[PDB]
């Protein structure tokens, strides 16, 4: 959406992958309905057709990944950042898919000495996720380096 | 020979910055210079074909350096401008249209359309070919040149205007290719699915993605010898199939048809370990791919691998016994060399097979003769065809294993040769195959989890921490045993015997650096003097600094590479069931996975994976708001903080 | 000491002067009612010096009296224009106090009665020193630059200021700029200073002008260590080329960075210092390339070139050490009895046999080598190092002391075998190991061999200059306690200790475990001997040994992000030495020359790099 | 014995042992004192730091 970096596209991208219960790039309105119950609250079967016609811009009841993308540009969470820790991030994610791994917080260690031991990399990142998934996002990597 | 190349590039590079300024349009068309173009223009002796120092004219220099007020008093006046690609060793092909699309947005591009553009400009010149070379490889054709660099409004714009989507390039890469092996992966993929939307159903047989290189690879084989691991998992998307979802408890069923290993299709798992690039191996640690190579080892893989590591291992009991039991006969002449100098006794029987005892080794003998040869007809073909020392630059450097286990079924027809022509030094030969034999015991160990990641650890000192130890190993007991050879040639060699050859005074200084013998002393005779001191510095730099020294050397690197050593083992797991499966015939091993004959899918091979996902309501609330329309952390904190100086000040 | 000492009883002793003077402590604080009474006297004796020299308008400017200091000037005779005349503070105006002072209307207020914008502050706290913890400068506006006053340098410059400035160690203002330890603030000041700079009187302008060692700002960024203020420095002498989407091209003026013939470059100074900073410059954007251009092209191929001729010297060295003559004892071996097994001496003259004129080529070649080698390294510490200032050469690398000390050996052993002396195996025994262990020199052109000479060279001045004095402590006791057990007792029966030489030459051997051990079995050892011997290898085998491993094993893991640094610092050391050393015919000049493509005069080297496309949509 | 030094090494100077044995000995010098015995200094000491969080804890269930 004419600004979003290679970061939040590849935290929307796994965000539209556990949102999609089908594996397609097709959002129907049963399967957003499928989440909304997960949720406790209930759909009404107009409220789930409300929230498909709200953005489907083609005209096809099936929320495509770019109409998801340009979605999450509307509903936007913030851009504050810094250039240098956004330069930091890529030199620590070496498969270039916006996530740093258990095994890629033992290599930057490694790099710096350190001696980490296994427990104490499952440590930091405990101390680092938010959402709970054992991964660290990219604002749960600028959280961490600026503020606590 | 191969350093002009990169001074000849630099050489044109500044030629082609010096003909801009003896020039009176070029440097006008450098700068915007507006006012000079009209001025120059309404002139007769204007060579508006002015080439350069590579074939640049006008235009180009208005599209290079952006300037496209400069580009539309250029359009009005000269006709055949959109045309005339450049000539030089350099760039070729490259005409305005190319210029005006890598810059990543000009308003030229939409002027050079209209003015009869030429979309199907090869560029082929020494300056758009992936090697270790140019920084860039963005692709051939005006299309592959929109496509990475992330223009998502100048590939819609470009197809409208009569494009080719399919068109290859020399080295058979097609547009979908070249967005694999670019180095931004996550903005490939929204173009991976932008370039396919344009395809609209082609009557094209294979219809795009399915289409191969000149070497002959799909797109889905590209992300995976290269190491795309985020194109990897964007193309598997079209192939699971998943079944049912009882809640938090999923079924999906993968497409195994290009995955699994098919007939003499080079399949995908044969294609990453006959490859280089370290991050291909990522790819081993994927949701098809990591549950089907366990469920090939566990079920079919390991109980063969035993099954050929104890066929081996009874057949070098086999081999040693017949060396143990070798024949021997006692010494003619009679010690006809002088004394202090000759201590055996025995010698070799010429041919001597005449009792019961030796009809038993002589089936010992045959069996491991007959298995020699099976070992050079199952490896050395592969010696055989793809070269002898000179073509065969990939299996000698891959495989430690390949090279001791030819070599050792070569010291057995030495052996043979010998004992058939009686020759006299077959302890040399058989000295080899011993040590070459019991060591191939180490390839039989990889299966054991416990003994697997060991074996990596040995090859690795090897090529590693011990021959960066071996040649300032080599500097010192060239020194001192040239030191103490000196010193004890002027002595009496009876009651100190460590000195008297200097192959011998090379054998003792190694001993001595090892200490894997005493050291000289009489304690009858006094000793010369500068033996005491040349004795107590090598006593230093040997045992006290640089044997200690080795151990820190490999106790630095064991918690270094220690998680790389259990990527490397899973990858010799998947390079010994691929061994396993090609070699035994099909009667043995079941292909994996569950057929779709009887099932109703087709003729494709699957695999089923049921997995309970997940929880994190926290995550999915974030999301669906969105859709809602009208004490160890104190160690752990003090590591971040560590990191977080340690990064920001770099 | 005498210097610490000298401070304090002189910085209390100007505090004393104003506790008993009336005005001075009326000026160490505001007191403006008793000021008026004082200066309505017959005379106020206005000098009155203290114990740095110091006037009553000094008092009121260090103490921040700007009250004081008003009133003080309409009463004044030649105070403000007046330095502090005496030691350490010498030469100090009121014009200084208040600059440093960072914010005054006195500066104002001073310069407004014609104040002296050019003193010398030339005391002894204003030298640059560890003994001093500022170096400010010497003038005013050398003050005023460093303490980061933005006002008053735009106000010292219209009051007709010295911009130019050179001083006691020659240094510019800008010089001054680079010297301080707050990198970031000087990059704002310093182009405040090239503005008011401009042209007119050509003079190499202050980017160019050299100090009194000779060193523009330029070179004196890369001495120091400074890196911050180096890449500023460097983006005036850049020149972008061509954009072509991502992939950039620049340019570099490789003017300042390359050694020409002569007159001393960036890269010859950075390895004779020594500071940590000081080896970072090796990792900024042209020193980076243009030290793997000479190393790969002219660099590899001729140090490797080198390395074999002097490993093929070292053999015919060898193999006439080898074959060297020798004949049978004439000498009666009754000589002292049964205690000498010396079979063989050496000859005296003797060469006619056609085996000894092969070998005689041998040692003319191996002489020739020796004075060759004194003729390329004695000529340089004649310069430098003449007889113990070589102790820098002596600490910082060390190969340069073993091959002198190699060919001096071997001149050593040709004297001997001139005039027929006794003992050639003591000059031979040293001119060997030394000769064999001069080829780790070599072991700097491979990154497989290069981080392990390295730390070699650690281990043995950092951690077993310090394991061998607990060791030498441990095995010169026990070696006594040794001894004085078996000294009563059969010689020739257990004989590791029959006199004290030998006895601290079997202990040295138990403590490394590199013989066995006195044990007979077949007669009774002195009781007290297994006791002493039992607690001998605990701390020796089992303590003290197995300690140095985890020392060892410790240093190791803990620098290794260091020798990965001094590696690449050796390359340098060692491209800048054949460079010097090797003709202008072989060595061609790195980069490429700007005269043919209608440029300039000057030397260019480009550099090529493509910049992440996403890095392009943060330049929005 | 060879392969952990709690003996000598066979050298018997004054008789000329055969020529193959020098070579396969200094192989036997390498796999050996050298490389794996060294190694297995080095694995004892990566494992000795990895787990001594669990020792403790393994210790204090010893006492249960
Ligand atoms: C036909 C001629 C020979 C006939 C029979 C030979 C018997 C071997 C084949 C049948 C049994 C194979 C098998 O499946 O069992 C292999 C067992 C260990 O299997 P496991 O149950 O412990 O695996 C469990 C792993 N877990 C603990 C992770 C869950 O090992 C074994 O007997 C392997 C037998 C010997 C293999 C020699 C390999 C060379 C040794 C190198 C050392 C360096
Ligand atoms: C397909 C796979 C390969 C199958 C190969 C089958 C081929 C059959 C032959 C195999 C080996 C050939 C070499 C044997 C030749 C000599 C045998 C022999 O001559 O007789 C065996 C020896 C006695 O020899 P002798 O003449 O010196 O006795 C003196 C007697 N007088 C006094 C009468 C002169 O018996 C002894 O002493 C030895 C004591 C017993 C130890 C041997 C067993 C091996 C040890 C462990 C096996 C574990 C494997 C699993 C792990
Ligand atoms: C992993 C890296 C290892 C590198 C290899 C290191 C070891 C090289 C081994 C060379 C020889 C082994 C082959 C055995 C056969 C030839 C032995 C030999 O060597 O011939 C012996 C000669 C003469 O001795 P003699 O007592 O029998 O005559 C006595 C005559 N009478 C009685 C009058 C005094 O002695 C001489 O050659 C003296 C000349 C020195 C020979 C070796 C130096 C050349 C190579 C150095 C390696 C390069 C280092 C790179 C870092
Ligand atoms: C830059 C210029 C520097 C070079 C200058 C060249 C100078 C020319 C020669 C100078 C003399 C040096 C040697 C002087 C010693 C006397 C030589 C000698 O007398 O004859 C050499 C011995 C012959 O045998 P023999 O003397 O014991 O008795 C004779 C045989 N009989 C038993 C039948 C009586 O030959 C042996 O010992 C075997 C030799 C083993 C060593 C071979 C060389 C080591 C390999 C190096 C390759 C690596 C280089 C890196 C690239
Ligand atoms: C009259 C005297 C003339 C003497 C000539 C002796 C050879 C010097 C000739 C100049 C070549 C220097 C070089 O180019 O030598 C760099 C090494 C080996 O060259 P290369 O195999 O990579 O390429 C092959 C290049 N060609 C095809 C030309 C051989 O590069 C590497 O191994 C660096 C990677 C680190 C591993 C090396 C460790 C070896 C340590 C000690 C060896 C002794
Ligand atoms: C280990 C580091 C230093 C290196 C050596 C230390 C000095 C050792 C003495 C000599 C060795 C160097 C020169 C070698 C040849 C000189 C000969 C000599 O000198 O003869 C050794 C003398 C006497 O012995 P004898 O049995 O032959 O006389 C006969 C006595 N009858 C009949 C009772 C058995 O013994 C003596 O020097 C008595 C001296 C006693 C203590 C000396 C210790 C040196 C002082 C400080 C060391 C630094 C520690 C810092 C921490
Ligand atoms: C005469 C009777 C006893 C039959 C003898 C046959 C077996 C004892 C031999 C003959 C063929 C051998 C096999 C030939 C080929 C290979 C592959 C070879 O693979 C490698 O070396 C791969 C190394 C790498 O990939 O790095 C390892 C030994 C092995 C299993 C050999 C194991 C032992 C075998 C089965
Ligand atoms: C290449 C691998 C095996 C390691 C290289 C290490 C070298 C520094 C070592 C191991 C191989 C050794 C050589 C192997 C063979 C011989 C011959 C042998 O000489 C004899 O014939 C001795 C006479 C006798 O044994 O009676 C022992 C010394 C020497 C030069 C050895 C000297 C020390 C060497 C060069
Ligand atoms: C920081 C320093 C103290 C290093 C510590 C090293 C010492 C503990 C070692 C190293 C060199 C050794 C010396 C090397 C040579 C000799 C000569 C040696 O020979 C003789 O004097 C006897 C003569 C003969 O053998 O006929 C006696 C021991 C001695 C002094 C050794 C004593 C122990 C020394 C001083
Ligand atoms: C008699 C004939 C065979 C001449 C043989 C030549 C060698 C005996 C000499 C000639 C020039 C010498 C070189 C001259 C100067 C140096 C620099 C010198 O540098 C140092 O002192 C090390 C520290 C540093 O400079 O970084 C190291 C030895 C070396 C390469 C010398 C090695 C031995 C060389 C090649
Ligand atoms: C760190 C220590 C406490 C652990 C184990 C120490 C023991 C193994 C040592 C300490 C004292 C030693 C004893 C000290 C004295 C002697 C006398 C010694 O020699 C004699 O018998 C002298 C008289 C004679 O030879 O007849 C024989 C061994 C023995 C018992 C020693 C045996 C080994 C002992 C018990
Ligand atoms: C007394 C005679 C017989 C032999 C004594 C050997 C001594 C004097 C020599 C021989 C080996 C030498 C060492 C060999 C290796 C290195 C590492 C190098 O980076 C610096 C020099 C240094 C540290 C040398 C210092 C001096 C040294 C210890
Ligand atoms: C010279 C003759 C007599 C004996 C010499 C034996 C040498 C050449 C052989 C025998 C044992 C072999 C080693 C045995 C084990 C391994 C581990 C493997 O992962 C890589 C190869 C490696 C490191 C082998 C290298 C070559 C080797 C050292
Ligand atoms: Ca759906
Ligand atoms: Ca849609
Ligand atoms: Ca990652
Ligand atoms: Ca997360
Ligand atoms: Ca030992
Ligand atoms: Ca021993």
């Amino acid at each position: 959406a004419d600004q979003l970096t290679e970061e939040q596209i590849a935290e929307f991208k796994e965000a539209f992958s556990l949102f999609d219960k089908d594996g397609d790039g097709t959002i129907t309105t049963k399967e957003l309905g499928t989440v909304m119950r997960s949720l406790g609250q209930n759909p009404t079967e107009a409220e789930l057709q409300d929230m498909i016609n709200e953005v489907d811009a083609d005209g096809n009841g099936t929320i495509d990944f770019p109409e998801f993308l340009t979605m999450m540009a509307r509903k936007m969470k913030d851009t504050d950042s810094e250039e240098e820790i956004r330069e930091a991030f890529r030199v620590f994610d070496k498969d270039g898919n916006g996530y740093i791994s258990a095994a890629e917080l033992r290599h930057v260690m490694t790099n710096l000495g350190e001696k980490l031991t296994d427990e104490e990399v499952d440590e930091m990142i405990r101390e680092a996720d938010i959402d709970g998934d054992g991964q660290v996002n990219y604002e749960e990597f600028v959280q961490m380096m600026t503020a606590k | 020979r191969r350093e002009s190349w990169a001074q000849s590039r630099d050489e044109q590079n500044l030629l082609q910055q010096k003909r801009i300024w003896e020039s009176p349009l070029l440097l006008a068309a450098k700068d915007n210079d507006v006012q000079a173009l009209n001025k120059l223009l309404k002139y007769e002796d204007c060579k508006v074909h002015q080439r350069g120092a590579m074939g640049e004219t006008a235009l180009h220099i208005a599209a290079l350096y952006d300037n496209l007020e400069a580009a539309m008093v250029l359009m009005e006046a000269a006709p055949e401008l959109v045309f005339e690609p450049m000539t030089s060793e350099l760039y070729e092909g490259q005409t305005a249209l190319h210029i005006a699309v890598v810059n990543q947005n000009m308003n030229l591009v939409r002027a050079l359309l209209a003015r009869r553009a030429s979309v199907s400009a090869r560029a082929t010149g020494t300056a758009f070919r992936r090697s270790p070379r140019n920084l860039i490889y963005f692709g051939e054709h005006p299309l592959s040149f929109a496509a990475c660099v992330n223009s998502e409004e100048i590939v819609r714009l470009l197809i409208e205007h009569g494009a080719d989507i399919r068109a290859q390039d020399s080295l058979g890469n097609t547009v979908l290719h070249i967005l694999i092996l670019q180095p931004n992966k996550t903005f490939a993929c929204q173009m991976y699915n932008l370039l396919l939307s344009y395809d609209r159903h082609g009557d094209h047989l294979q219809p795009l993605d399915l289409v191969p290189n000149h070497q002959g690879l799909t797109p889905f084989k590209l992300a995976g010898v290269e190491g795309n691991t985020v194109m990897f998992q964007h193309l598997m998307q079209k192939r699971k199939h998943t079944q049912w979802t009882y809640g938090p408890l999923t079924s999906t069923l993968y497409d195994l048809t290009e995955i699994d290993s098919s007939g003499d299709e080079q399949s995908l798992l044969e294609l990453i370990i006959t490859t280089k690039k370290r991050e291909a191996r990522q790819i081993l640690d994927q949701t098809p791919v990591k549950e089907l190579v366990s469920l090939k080892w566990k079920r079919y893989g390991r109980p063969y691998f035993c099954m050929l590591g104890a066929i081996y291992l009874l057949y070098i009991i086999c081999f040693t016994m017949c060396c143990i039991y070798r024949p021997l006969k006692p010494r003619t002449n009679n010690r006809t060399s002088p004394r202090d100098n000759t201590l055996l006794q025995q010698k070799l029987l010429q041919e001597a097979y005449v009792t019961p005892k030796d009809d038993i080794r002589l089936v010992g003998e045959l069996v491991t003769v007959i298995g020699a040869i099976i070992i050079l007809l199952v490896e050395v073909p592969d010696i055989f065809r793809m070269g002898v020392t000179r073509f065969f630059g990939q299996t000698i450097l891959g495989g430690p294993f390949h090279v001791l286990i030819i070599t050792y079924a070569f010291m057995v027809l030495v052996t043979m040769v010998m004992r058939l022509i009686s020759a006299s030094g077959e302890v040399v030969p058989m000295s080899f195959a011993l040590v070459l034999g019991w060591c191939n015991v180490m390839y039989f160990a990889r299966g054991f989890q416990m003994l697997g990641p060991f074996t990596i650890m040995i090859q690795k000192m090897i090529f590693g921490d011990l021959m960066r130890f071996c040649w300032l190993m080599a500097v010192v007991i060239l020194g001192f045993a040239s030191a103490f050879y000196i010193i004890f040639q002027t002595e009496d060699p009876e009651e100190l015997g460590h000195f008297y050859d200097y192959p011998m005074a090379l054998f003792s200084t190694f001993e001595l650096f090892l200490t894997i013998i005493d050291g000289p002393a009489n304690y009858n005779v006094d000793l010369p003097f500068m033996y005491s001191i040349t004795y107590a510095a090598f006593a230093i730099i040997a045992t006290l600094l640089m044997l200690n020294l080795l151990i820190a050397m490999m106790g630095d690197t064991h918690w270094r590479v220690a998680h790389e050593r259990d990527e490397l083992w899973r990858a010799q797991i998947v390079a010994t069931t691929v061994m396993l499966e090609r070699k035994l015939p099909r009667c043995l091993w079941p292909r994996s996975g569950i057929c779709g004959r009887e099932y109703g899918l087709g003729d494709r091979w699957f695999l089923r994976v049921e997995d309970r996902q997940d929880l994190n309501r926290q995550r999915i609330q974030r999301y669906a708001q969105a859709f809602h329309t009208r004490r160890s952390t104190s160690r752990s904190s003090a590591n971040w903080e560590r990191l977080r100086q340690g990064t920001l000040r770099r």
